[PDB]
């Protein structure tokens, strides 16, 4: 969703 | 016995289950340096950070960060390095760990752009006539040749340390052909990408550890890893069926966080060492008998 990563 | 269980598990579809569980018991170690403001920029995912105790120190005094930790598996006596793709801006500490760790191969099972999105750096040059400098590290990278096949492209880099004019052959595995989404849907083509690795003695203790990187450099990174050692084991133990994937995972895990991100990454590493263990375990017959499944002209 937001640029990092989980 | 893992044949019984990964049928067990699929028969049940308890996949996530299972995983779930590997997630709830997964070490936690700090990672300090990871999370220092200066090295955020470092990093290519806020939440993915090596240890600080297996973590790739660069012999640089100025920085010694970079996203990259050293999986050491003791009884499989292998080592491996696993980093997040090259950030634009750490291409060159990537190739400075390449060069001061000794590695003779970088496995790169990613592309640089999947999903509409760059999940890695172009951090190696496609053109032999343009070279690459890193001025940051000093260091010269330059495309010798490529070999590719249908499923992966064997590169011969030659990385220069500019500062001591000395000049060593990095082998460079990428694994072209993983998806965008989920896992190949054979271990057959990532199979023998592993077994061309592993002949080009590009994991041999001879060399320092192989940098196996995708875009975090923890799932399919992870799968790479933990299905070469899972092969390491059997094919080294008394008994073959005595290997655990679930707590080699965990072992690898101690190194670097969230090895196998994925349920299906970890039924694919199930796959993967359950047929790659079928064809070296005993099949005289072959040993390499993945022609129709990844091709090959």
């Amino acid at each position: 969703d937001a640029d990092e990563y989980l | 016995e893992m044949e019984k269980e990964f049928e067990q598990i699929d028969k049940s579809g308890s996949w996530a289950a299972i995983y779930q569980d590997i997630r709830h018991e997964a070490s936690d170690f700090p990672c300090r340096v990871a999370k220092l403001p200066k090295n955020k920029n470092r990093n290519r995912y806020r939440d993915v950070s090596p240890f600080d105790h297996s973590r790739i120190k660069l012999h640089q005094e100025d920085n010694d960060y970079i996203n990259a930790s050293l999986i050491k598996m003791e009884e499989a006596q292998r080592s491996y390095i696993l980093t997040q793709g090259p950030l634009p801006n750490t291409c060159g500490h990537f190739w400075e760990m390449v060069w001061e760790q000794k590695s003779r191969g970088v496995v790169m099972l990613n592309r640089v752009m999947e999903k509409g999105s760059l999940k890695c750096a172009q951090y190696w040059p496609q053109k032999e006539e343009k070279e690459m400098i890193f001025e940051d590290t000093n260091l010269k990278l330059t495309l010798i040749s490529e070999d590719i096949k249908s499923y992966y492209t064997v590169r011969q880099l030659e990385l220069e340390n500019l500062t001591t004019q000395e000049t060593r052959e990095i082998l460079h595995f990428h694994y072209t052909t993983w998806p965008d989404f989920g896992v190949p849907e054979s271990p057959a083509s990532f199979l023998n990408f592993l077994f061309k690795v592993r002949e080009s003695g590009s994991l041999s203790p001879e060399h320092g550890p192989v940098v196996v990187h995708c875009s975090a450099g923890i799932g399919r990174s992870g799968t790479f890893c933990l299905a070469d050692t899972c092969l390491l084991l059997m094919d080294k133990r008394k008994d073959p069926s005595s290997v655990d994937i679930k707590k080699v995972l965990l072992d690898m895990r101690k190194f670097r966080m969230g090895l196998i991100q994925t349920a299906e990454q970890l039924r694919f590493s199930y796959l993967a060492v359950i047929e790659g263990a079928k064809f070296i375990m005993g099949d005289s017959s072959v040993q390499d008998q993945w022609k129709e499944l990844s091709h090959e002209d």
